[PDB]
């Protein structure tokens, strides 16, 4: 699980 | 050929893929997006820990909470970074 | 060990483009994983970008197309020919 | 390289 910022 | 009309809203950001890991949680750079603001700046790299955003600590919080704080920001954001945070 | 990095946010559709040939054409070389075009799911490698906000992308270089596709607002409208090689 | 938009 990863996010883009 | 088939001709379609595609409307896109560009992704506006620093160009950083983040992950939260542990002891308190920590926000780490999983990947630096090619061509993004962090890549053009050249200082950030995968494995670095994002310690804070505009004076607000990024320690002890989830990926989503860090993303809420890092996107809430104005066009210009100031990060405190621990180079290769896996120390 | 501890540095201070200030970043100015930037825009992007998440598309790698190439120009190829009676006139030039702008084609999708690659759709960037996780980018706006990838999350939208409609664009694919091989598609031809016919225009940006009503302005034609035919008969111009990669760099000229990039200049036009980056000088726009947060939301951009593309006319696309699915698998542009006819 | 790549030309990214």
């Amino acid at each position: 699980p990863d996010l883009l910022v | 050929p088939e001709i379609i009309t595609v409307t896109l809203k560009k992704q506006n950001g620093m160009g950083l893929s983040i992950v939260a890991a542990k002891d308190k949680l920590g926000i780490y750079v999983k990947s630096v997006v090619k061509g993004g603001a962090a890549d053009v700046d050249g200082r950030l790299a995968a494995g670095d820990q994002l310690l804070s955003v505009d004076g607000r600590s990024l320690v002890g919080l989830s990926q989503e909470r860090a993303a809420e704080l890092m996107t809430r920001t104005s066009s210009v954001v100031t990060l405190e970074v621990a180079k290769q945070g896996a120390i």
